[PDB]
């Protein structure tokens, strides 16, 4: 029963993390992590000056 | 000597006097919180995935 | 001498045997398989929260 119970917590916290990186690889493409850095760099610039 | 050894024996089988002790009191417990902890985490990670 | 004999047939395991083997029998699920569960449901509680 205690292995059991091991086992199932295991199972349900994997298939989680598998979805949440699913969701991660879904959402940052190689176009947009382009876009995603020259965002960066004009708001990196922009704090600087500031 | 075969009283007193029924005595002791019925003491450590029976703690509460009326039911046969089968399983730990402690581990028993922590069963049944596992138990109802691990359905709250199916329910969360049905709900996610929905 | 009939009691003596029904006591030797019986005897495997000694009642003194079998109280020990009983305590610590029940030490073990208490120092090893309990604090086992505790963790487990720690764990629960911590992937609850990663949700």
């Amino acid at each position: 029963n205690a292995e059991y119970l091991e086992a199932k917590s295991n199972a349900l916290f994997l298939k989680l993390r598998m979805e949440e990186l699913q969701v991660l690889t879904d959402c940052y493409t190689p176009e947009k992590v382009l876009v995603h850095r020259q965002i960066r760099d004009t708001l990196e610039a922009g704090v600087k000056k500031e | 000597k075969l009283d007193s050894h029924l005595k002791e024996l019925r003491d450590f089988m029976y703690p509460e006097g009326n039911t046969l002790m089968l399983t730990t009191p402690e581990l028993s417990g922590e069963f049944h919180q596992l138990g109802s902890q691990l359905e709250k985490l199916n329910h969360i990670t049905v709900e996610i995935l929905g | 001498s009939k009691t003596q004999r029904a006591l030797q047939k019986n005897t495997n395991p000694d009642t003194d045997a079998l109280l020990k083997s009983l305590s610590d029998h029940y030490s073990l699920e208490l120092d090893e398989m309990v604090p086992k569960m505790q963790r487990l449901i720690q764990q629960c509680e911590k992937h609850q929260e990663y949700g």
